[PDB]
């Protein structure tokens, strides 16, 4: 399944990994369309004028989010990536109002990026400082160094993070 | 400023000003904004300003002691839930905390 | 490109800590507490005992923080007003910011503010106790290595040996002169 | 500990730069002009031309400054507000300061202010042209190396021996990479 | 509404649009009971009227005002006067000249 | 006599002697005062065993309080340290050192040491220099600890007409003129 | 050329001669990055600008000042705020009904 | 020793009177205003417009008064400059003082100067007007007396017993004189 | 009850009368000796080196302030005195303060008329030009004509003021 | 319309006078010199010893007037400063004019000023002196009469009988009043 | 011819009064045409269009000079008048300068007696304060008191004052 | 303090005292070179220093002046020259005694 895992060792290549920690910073929330039964990414090929999925034919795409933010606990800093419908969870804010949102924001003159970091530095301020558990893998990028990418996230358990707590001041020999 | 301190009804000091109390309530009385917390070691007529608790509602409150002619009452000033709680934990951290600090912070020099 | 991980603490740490502003521009102001600890990002936990106090023309936004050891302020100036608005009396907060200084009394500049429930709160009593034990007896083990030689590459070699991270050594070098 | 100098800039070249911002904390925040400058610190001189605006609990203050291609707001918060209350209308002041933004419109976060003789007015006039001047022909004959050939070693060493400095081509590509 | 920069420029070159100028000059006449005086630079006199301080006569300023155009005719509304009795004028000018004929071209250099 | 020579600050290394920069005041590090002979204006000793203050050139003498000044230039090229001694502190802050002396105790007997009651000084009465411009000279010497210092025998305040001579000529060097 | 008096007028009825009008409002929204306010009396609203002083937002003040007419617009550049917060309004438009309904009669009578 | 009362005008009429100049050494200047009104002294409320212009040497010093009538200048000689420093920009002054004419302009010679509320200027607003409406009325009543009959014995008697003062077809007849 | 009576009808002897004006000169202020029960006119004798106060035995003297101006108020010109604590009230200093001035001057070699003149035009001149009502009785002083011997001052109210000018109005027939 | 005339005095009778400032507006200020004379305008002759200083805008002219015995001031304000122009320093002026005072010290408000002879200067002389003995000797006739009972209606016939004006015992009744 | 009096002891109806003084003020300067043979006022007859001299028929008018001043001599005030050369002699500006004066003054908008008022307070302020002798006659007007018509004028004899003064002083008994 | 009077004396009777002196004399010299001249009274010679104006031989002339008592000798720091070509002496001097024999017992007299 998962493994536990302290950001202070995380190496690159690893995978099914757990971390529990607050977030820092947003950095970036964007939406896009993918297939609507493998949900990957779709070629919008310009002879065809279709949105062609190489593992289904032609198919209809649909709208879905990815998000960006960081991760801290106390022993590091972890850029983190978010995927669909996990995000939409996360902010509660149904994926079709920020793609208005974004298409708004950058017929003011924007590009994507400037109109996703505007998006997400003056509306979703609200959910730093929030805690959360991620589960997923460490990836290398050449430009940003290690991202974790989660497949899902759940709330802290509270009883199970004090036993374990716990059980390390037994470790430490107070009790 | 004063930090608040949290400790049981029972065991309130004269010396003591800011009080913070986890209780169970079992009446309130509308006109004078009186109710009363129970704590296990004590009942307390204490103050709200306008907001009112429910019976079933664990209540923590954060207030000053009035020491008057008039009784002992607490002028609260933070009312909150509690009743999704527990507190053993409590109790365990707070003998704890209470039995390592004073030769922590004595601990070390410089 | 890299961030120092905030770090958890009392509020009677910061209020009787060491204020060290850099001179240089590639480095940032930090604090040391009593029990040589550097910190560069508080990360608190607390409830809020007064009315925020926003300006009129929003370019400033303070409130206090209480938990049960100090009162602090906690501060937004500019465009992080924003979070001062999301705060309102009696509830419990985190808040994850910088320190600063002014007039003789420490602030945090806040980075970000969250409201949360009391079990959060108790575990972050336990982080925080957890976090100073450690680093006490860190400190105490050091002390023997730093008043037997000093900064030397002996003793460096000795501090590695015995499973001491080096930074402390310098941290109690500074702190010592800071003193006198 | 390493501080960098302040250069003498135009407000017009203040007002039409892109602000970049920092993400790490070793990092400074900077500017970079329309001719591929990098500017850390700004040193500007100019009339005051209204009353100094100081909060009623002197937590802020600010003036404004004209030299006769742009008018900028300068600010002091905090303990710097001191600094607004040296100078009055009509004043003929020189400002020492850092860059900051706030509401898309660029504006000074003071570190010094001190009032001139008309002759340094004209000595900030000539200087300032010279130093603008210099610089556009070095980028005019640093952007010829980066267009033809590219980032590589050996196009560091032909800028190099062609006399250019290394860094100008990095701030070339950043400039690039932030207008496309 | 954009605060907008003090154009400077002579006497004799106002423009029809600007609002607001920066003039130099030295004083020829003072008139107290309305509060006016002449500038003088050599190409042009122009009436300024002040409105709370006046100069002495035959000290060189340094006049930033509103224009005001009217049908009663042009006159400028002074705001800021500075004492420039000690500068050095042909430098100024020299340094005008130059940069007039310079910073235009060079905005055309480079490119995005 | 040895004339001086102007130097931009980023060339300059460490061992130069009679070196001129001409800058701006950018930060005000510390402002002090201490005990000297009253002839030669030199360190002297205060002696607890013995009571007096000995200089090793003339024996007991009376001590005189002067001020040192320690400071950062700035030129648009580089950034260094500049320490002034005596006479020239006083008169580029318009203070006797007798005021400082008694504002250094008032602040000591707050509390505060020698160095924190220094630097509280230096930047919460004396920050109305910060932006001043000056012609410095001295010697340019390097501490093993705080990096190049320009300890200064005399500053002056600029010029206008002989800086406005060299910008010309540094652009007729270019080619516009 | 003696200066003219503040001719007291109401928003809603600033003729096209006058060059200096005194007006009486209350505040209604001030900004403070460009130095204006609007003011509001009932019959319209007047976009006032400022040189160095500000008013509250709330109080009422009374306001004298030029009139500067170009095509950008209509604005008041107040010379002379002065705080009304506490006066008698319904008795200053009384006796300014008073005055005028009586001070061009009475001009006319007698003669010589 | 006897004082006469100062009269509550307004500034055209101060403006459009007649200045007559005694000859005499006891008897003092006067102002005869449009509507045949003997007036000794003025007393003004009104607004100050400019900041006083007082002389290097404190040797006189004055400031501009209006009231939405017109516009007058007051002026003090020698020691009374001190009334020109107890006033600044913009308030809100009642002015008392004698009458006097310098290049045919008519100017105030001050000898008090004191700031009031503006319900203190509605009341100078209401009693001025009551106060002239008063004079209009007896003097219309007294000008068909003098242009009927004269200045004889008989017509003093008949002004006496018509309620009117006695004065007042003197002074008439003076305005003839002088405007004539 | 006090009755509001014009300037112009003021005649000697008359009771209990309210006077409104201008303040239009400053005569004189002056400090005095006084009993310390009754505030009454005490006498310092040379051979006794005591204060007599033939209702009160021996006493210790307090200072109190005489003021002397003059009221103006369109139709008249009446002199007005004022004792005491009221005129500490209206010029705002303290007796003692005067008394020190008023010694301060008589060291310079002038008289006590003179200093008292000077103290009155060199320092208290800015309250000509001050609106108010005072209330006393009148006298007759054969040197210097009618005096009002004030009891108390106040300021004005001017919607009293503006409704008695309504009122005049309204009987004069134009409102 | 009564010019009740001049008087000739020393320069060191008007500085050495007691000044008296009239309170009624029928009544002008006058002198009462030491030997007990009235004086309402001096009629000085003597030279000038400095130059005529005048301000730029002609608002006040003084200058300075010496006869061996004192200095004196000679002003004009307003629209009298064309007399301060018609002298140069050098020459013997007779100056007519009325007395006031500024700044405890006596000044001459102008009047009147003409340029004149030494000849007539030693006839002014002769002419002072002939009436400062006539007035001495009748002050010294009128002492003994005001000292033997007082102002009542006897002592007035009696004087009146042996020749004394009445008014020198008003005016040493007067002198009497102020000295003390 | 004349004869010395104090202006002390000048009477209405007095005659053949020689006084000496000094300006004091000057009242107003005008012309008017005359009878160019023996200086008398001609009328312009309206019914002929003429100036006519009703003593020697139809003659040709010529300007003649009237100047009304002050004097003062110690123990009073006079009013004094010159006419023709006389005034022209004292000024020194012959009459056809201050006709055309007057005429500039009055094209302002200002009467003959503001243009006489003004002319003399504006350009002739500079002959107050000089010595004078005038001899003439007392005549009484109703509304302007006592006026000595002078006939002729001279300048002031210095040693006839001395030895007239001189011999005053052994009157009064102190050589 | 006030500025002292001129006190007026011959050249045989210059007192020690004396400050300033008002002097009518005869000229017998002249000397351009140092801008010097000697003037006679009748009982001596003085050397009077002019300024910028110089008399004539012929020309009696009064100098009011101060005088400048130093090791070198007795010279007048002349201040105004004027003529007196014209003038009764005789009759200055003996109202110069008569004035010296009466102001003394005049000023005495009548007390108060
Ligand atoms: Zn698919
Ligand atoms: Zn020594
Ligand atoms: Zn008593
Ligand atoms: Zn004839």
């Amino acid at each position: 399944t998962y493994t536990r895992k302290k950001i202070k060792d995380i190496e690159a290549g690893d995978r099914f990994v757990e971390v529990r920690g607050t977030i820092a910073k947003v950095y970036r929330v964007l939406t896009y369309d993918a297939c609507p039964e493998c949900k990957k990414k779709v070629d919008y090929d310009e002879g065809l004028g279709v949105w062609i999925c190489p593992e289904h034919g032609e198919v209809q795409p649909i709208k879905m989010t990815i998000l960006d933010f960081g991760l801290d606990d106390g022993t590091g800093y972890i850029r983190v990536t978010l995927f669909g419908d996990d995000a939409e969870e996360l902010l509660g804010v149904s994926p079709e109002e920020i793609a208005e949102k974004i298409k708004e924001l950058e017929e003011s003159g924007l590009t994507t990026k400037e109109a996703a970091r505007k998006l997400a530095e003056d509306e979703f301020y609200n959910i730093i400082g929030r805690e959360i558990v991620v589960r997923g893998n460490v990836i290398e990028d050449r430009f940003l160094g290690l991202i974790l990418r989660a497949s899902s996230w759940e709330d802290v358990d509270y009883r199970r993070e004090i036993e374990r707590i716990k059980e390390e001041l037994e470790k430490l020999g107070v009790m | 400023r004063k930090p608040a301190v949290e400790r049981k009804i029972s065991e309130i000091r004269e010396e003591d000003t800011r009080v913070s109390l986890i209780g169970r309530v079992i009446k309130v009385d509308k006109m004078d904004y009186m109710f009363w917390l129970d704590d296990g070691t004590g009942v307390a007529i204490i103050e709200s300003e306008s907001d009112l608790p429910k019976v079933g509602q664990v209540v923590r409150v954060i207030g000053r002691i009035i020491r008057n002619e008039e009784g002992i009452h607490i002028y609260a000033e933070v009312i909150q839930d509690f009743s999704d709680a527990d507190l053993e934990a409590l109790e365990e951290i707070r003998e704890l905390e209470r039995k390592l600090l004073p030769r922590l912070e004595g601990e070390i020099v410089w | 490109k890299k961030r120092m991980p905030a770090t958890r603490l009392y509020i009677k740490d910061i209020l009787e800590g060491y204020f060290v502003k850099s001179e240089g521009d590639f480095e940032p102001n930090y604090l040391i507490t009593k029990y040589a600890r550097k910190v560069y990002r508080a990360k608190i936990v607390g409830t809020v005992v007064r009315e925020p106090l926003i300006a009129e023309d929003e370019t400033y936004g303070k409130f206090q923080v209480d938990d049960g050891t100090g009162v602090i302020w906690v501060l937004g100036f500019r465009d992080d007003t924003k979070f001062a608005k999301l705060v309102r009396k009696g509830d419990l907060v985190q808040v994850i910011g910088k320190i600063a200084e002014w007039r003789d009394d420490k602030q945090i500049l806040v980075e970000g503010v969250s409201k949360v429930h009391p079990n959060m709160w108790i575990l972050h009593r336990y982080e925080t106790l957890k976090e100073k034990i450690e680093h006490i007896k860190k400190a105490k083990i050091a002390l023997e290595i730093y008043n037997q030689y000093g900064i030397t590459a002996k003793s460096k070699v000795i501090a590695k040996n015995k499973g001491i991270e080096e930074e402390l050594l310098e941290v109690i070098d500074e702190l010592y002169g800071i003193m006198m």
